[PDB]
């Protein structure tokens, strides 16, 4: 699956997404990879256990560690690069991107980073977090 | 009475009130009537009434506040009634005893208050049956505060509530984080990670023995019987 | 210090029961009272109140001191309830009453105990309590 980005006067106009398939047997997991740009997710911090949850999350690094998250909407412009070992085992997962906050002006500013890196992963913890 | 507020006071409450106040009065009443009927005068009965420091403080314990309050009248009514000769009153303001509130008990002890185990408070009461206190109680009604300085705490309810909230929320948070790190660990390392860490348990089967007598080594058994017994008895008899 | 308004004895508990048992019948002699050691303008955990003529029950040092001396004598020497006929209610297993009762029976008094759940378990429980402590 290949992403064709077409642009006019420098600005992108349309995206052309095509999924192609080679029939047969491909055990080519060395050069097999997955480079998806994970969708952004908003997280509303109302309760005191929610900030406890995100601070319990290792991958949540902040620019200022003392930054209050109470009554804030945090967005994750996160993208994941996975190298494969098997059809399901991921030989290494690198899920990273800037964590921003919706300001009172509703402008977005980078206040933290997701810098998740792991070896023989069967999936992403961040994605499991997100579906619950 | 647990979780009965001022609008919930009903049949159960009224019965409780009748156990803890009214029939107690009827008991003293009847003891007076039996003593008086045999002319007992040098032998009054020392009643140790269990008073409480909490008087509609904690709330939602129906008519347990008014039951333990109203027995204070006995201190005055020792003088204005004629039964003073047969009965003596030892109201015991009963402190915090342990063994629902046991979890926070350590928490209140940080506030320089003492909570008693059942055996400590029992020993304390038995204090009030010592000859000296009896003789004391035969002169005048005695109040004995075994509260352990708890009364000093200003508006105790919210302080017990705050302790409950901090222990319960610490419990909950740790439970949530312990589940919601293990789940993501299981996703990351698959089920095969903690499949080999899941161990087999060997449940017992019943093995009904015929419990034959155990036969000690000949060395041991020879030291039970004396020396001459060997070859002495006819084994046929 | 919340109650603030404005002795060492050599034994072998938990290390040698035998010598502790050897010293049980020895009536301990209290030279100095813990009542006289009560901090001034500091109310003890256990104390007595005396009725003020206005109509309130306020802490009295003299009565509280006498009671705590009594308690101290009971703790060191032991107390006997001989020639006492006592009635006790709500003394089921695990309640305060049960532990008071154990007291009285260790004291050697005559006691009547009421039970509001009269059954085999409750009878048997009281039996075992009276065999142990009686």
């Amino acid at each position: 699956d290949v992403v064709g980005t077409l642009s006019r006067n420098g600005k992108p106009v349309m995206e052309v997404t095509s999924s192609f398939f080679y029939r047969g047997n491909y055990t080519d997991f060395e050069n097999t990879f997955q480079k998806t740009v994970e969708p952004v997710y908003q997280m509303h911090i109302k309760t005191s256990k929610d900030i406890a949850v995100l601070r319990s999350k290792e991958w949540f690094q902040l620019d200022d560690e003392d930054f209050d998250l109470l009554n804030k909407t945090l967005t994750f412009e996160t993208e994941t690069e996975v190298t494969f070992k098997n059809a399901n085992i991921f030989s290494s997962v690198k899920c990273f991107g800037p964590i921003k906050v919706e300001l009172p002006t509703k402008e977005t500013v980078e206040i933290g980073i997701v810098d998740y890196e792991a070896g023989a992963s069967h999936g992403n913890p961040v994605v499991d977090f997100l579906k619950r | 009475e647990q979780g009965i507020e001022l609008e919930h006071i009903d049949s159960k409450s009224e019965f409780a009130h009748r156990i803890m106040l009214t029939n107690i009065l009827r008991m003293m009443g009847c003891v007076k009537k039996q003593k008086s009927a045999r002319g007992i005068e040098t032998r009054p009965a020392q009643v140790i009434l269990p008073m409480s420091p909490n008087h509609g403080t904690f709330g939602g314990d129906g008519m347990y506040s008014e039951s333990k309050l109203s027995l204070e009248t006995l201190f005055n009514r020792w003088h204005s009634e004629s039964w003073a000769n047969q009965l003596t009153v030892c109201g015991a303001i009963i402190g915090w005893t342990r063994g629902a509130n046991n979890i926070i008990a350590e928490g209140i002890e940080k506030m320089g208050v003492r909570t008693f185990s059942q055996k400590e408070m029992a020993f304390n009461l038995l204090g009030l049956l010592t000859p000296e206190v009896v003789e004391l109680c035969q002169k005048s009604p005695v109040m004995a505060d075994l509260n352990g300085g708890l009364q000093f705490v200003p508006e105790l309810k919210e302080f017990t509530a705050k302790l409950r909230k901090e222990l319960v929320e610490t419990s909950e948070v740790r439970k949530a984080v312990s589940i919601e790190t293990a789940l993501e660990h299981k996703v990351v390392n698959g089920n095969s990670a903690d499949a080999a860490y899941a161990q087999v348990e060997i449940q017992p089967r019943a093995n009904i023995q015929l419990d034959f007598p155990e036969l000690k080594p000949y060395k041991q058994v020879k030291q039970i019987a004396p020396a001459e017994l060997e070859g002495l008895l006819d084994l046929e008899r | 210090p919340i109650t603030k308004e404005s002795m060492d004895v050599e034994d072998a508990l938990d290390k040698d029961s035998t010598k502790e048992v050897a010293s049980l019948p020895n009536k301990s002699t209290i030279s100095k009272t813990v009542s006289s050691t009560i901090p001034r303008e500091t109310i003890p955990f256990l104390h007595l109140r005396k009725k003020t003529p206005a109509g309130d029950w306020k802490y009295d040092r003299q009565l509280s001191s006498l009671f705590l001396d009594g308690l101290e004598k009971a703790a060191f020497n032991g107390v006997t309830f001989k020639d006492k006929y006592v009635l006790i209610t709500g003394a089921g297993k695990g309640s305060i009453g049960a532990e008071v009762l154990q007291g009285l029976l260790q004291g050697g008094a005559k006691v009547v105990v009421t039970t509001s759940r009269f059954s085999k378990q409750v009878t048997d429980y009281y039996q075992s309590i009276y065999a142990k402590y009686g």
